[PDB]
C-alpha cells in the first residue's frame, strides 16, 4: 500500500 | 574570511519518495583575489563524485557566493550515513569540513490532536485551526494543510520543541475565510514523519 | 484519554521587554462526562497565583478543549527558571505534570550573512533575499525582516538545526517584488537572540 | 543604549 500526498507519491509498504 | 553552511535535506524532500533530497554546501565571504573554491563530498568517509558545482555570484565586499549540492539517496539519509563536504581555498589555512547527518536515536511517531475555531474565533472573518504536533523523534518532520486534495498555503508552524522526555512538538495554525469554514469544506493538517507508516498521517476537522 | 500541552513563550515575547511572555498549558480531549480541568502552576518547585483560565471550547468527539496561560518575567525565563503545569481531572489515575524551562548551556551569539539574487533570480518579476545564520545557543531566536523601519512579512525561515558542535543554524528568505529592489530600497534581516548585545542585531542589503 | 525594532523596544544595557 502507498501513501500520497495532493497527488505525489510519498511512500510505500 | 571564507565561512562554510552545511544545510541537510527539506525533510519532506527525503520522506517523499519522489522528491530528490539534496544537501547544500554553501561558502560566503570568499574573495574576488582567490575566488576558487574546491569542494570534496564524503558519504560515510567513502569519497563521492555526482555533486552539481553551481556558478558564483557577487556579495557585498568584493566577495562571491559558491554553493555546490549533492543528491542523496532517501534510504542513505534515513539510515544515518554522515555526509561531508570539504572546502579548499588559498586564502585557508587549512581546508574546512562540515558534517551533517540525521540524528541518531529511536524513531518516535507523532501523535496529532486538531483544535476547531473557539466561539470568539468564529465571531471573526477569517477562522483560524490548529493541528498540535508531539511524541516525535527526530524532530524532522513537515506539516502541511490541504483541503479537497489542494494545498492550503496561509498556515504557520513553530519550530519542534524539546520535550523533557527526548521528544519534540510544535502547533500550526491555518487561516481560512469563515464562508470556506461555514460551508462545510473539510481541512486537514497532513504530517510527515520518518516513523509514521509510509512517513504520513492526516487529521480533519470541519463545521459540526 | 485527556492529553497535555506546555507550550514555552515565543522566543520574540521573551527577548523584547514591551512584550509579554507567557507558557500555555492546553488540555484536549476533556469528556463532556468529567469536564473539569484543575491547573496548579510552579515556578522552581514554588506554586504561583496570577494565572489565567480560559473558557473551555467544544472539540470533536464530544470532548473539550480547556486553556490555561501564565505570563512568565522575561528575567526568569532567561535565567533558567522552571515552569509546572500540574493538570487534575476526575479521568485522570493521578495529574499530569509538564516541565519547560529555557536550554541549560553556554550562550553564544549568532552569525548573521546575507545573500544578494543571483543572476538568475535577477531575471525573475521577484527576487529573493536571504539571510544565514550559524554559531548560535541555545536555539530560540526570532528571525524578521523590515524595510524603511516596516515590517516585511513575505518571508519563511527554517526551524533550527543542530550543528555537530553544539550550537544551532538555519536560513531565510524574503521575496519582494524586483521593482522595490531596482528602486534602491535597503532590506533588513533582524536577528533576535539572547546572546546578542541587546538581544538585537541587524545585516543589511541593497542593490550595487 | 536601547535596541529597538520596528519602534518597539528590544532591551536596554
Amino acid at each position: 500500500d502507498c501513501a500520497w500526498h495532493l497527488g505525489e507519491l510519498v511512500w510505500c509498504t | 574570511g571564507p565561512s562554510v553552511f552545511l544545510f541537510p535535506p527539506k525533510p519532506k524532500d527525503t520522506l517523499m519518495i519522489s522528491r530528490t533530497p539534496e544537501v547544500t554546501c554553501v561558502v560566503v565571504d570568499v574573495s574576488h583575489e582567490d575566488p576558487e573554491v574546491k569542494f570534496n563530498w564524503y558519504v560515510d568517509g567513502v569519497e563521492v563524485h555526482n555533486a552539481k558545482t553551481k556558478p558564483r555570484e557577487e556579495q557585498y565586499n568584493s566577495t562571491y557566493r559558491v554553493v555546490s549540492v549533492l543528491t542523496v539517496l532517501h534510504q542513505d539519509w534515513l539510515n544515518g550515513k554522515e555526509y561531508k563536504c570539504k572546502v579548499s581555498n588559498k586564502a585557508l589555512p587549512a581546508p574546512i569540513e562540515k558534517t551533517i547527518s540525521k540524528a541518531k536515536g529511536q524513531p518516535r511517531e507523532p501523535q496529532v490532536y486538531t483544535l476547531p475555531p473557539s466561539r470568539e474565533e468564529m465571531t471573526k472573518n477569517q477562522v483560524s485551526l490548529t493541528c498540535l504536533v508531539k511524541g516525535f523523534y527526530p524532530s524532522d518532520i513537515a506539516v502541511e494543510w490541504e483541503s479537497n486534495g489542494q494545498p492550503e498555503n496561509n498556515y504557520d508552524t513553530t519550530p519542534p520543541v524539546l520535550d523533557s522526555d527526548g521528544s519534540f512538538f510544535l502547533y500550526s495554525d491555518l487561516t481560512v475565510d469563515k464562508s470556506r469554514w461555514q460551508q462545510g469544506n473539510v481541512f486537514s493538517c497532513s504530517v510527515m514523519h520518518e516513523a509514521l507508516h509510509n512517513h504520513y498521517t492526516q487529521k480533519s476537522l470541519s463545521l459540526s
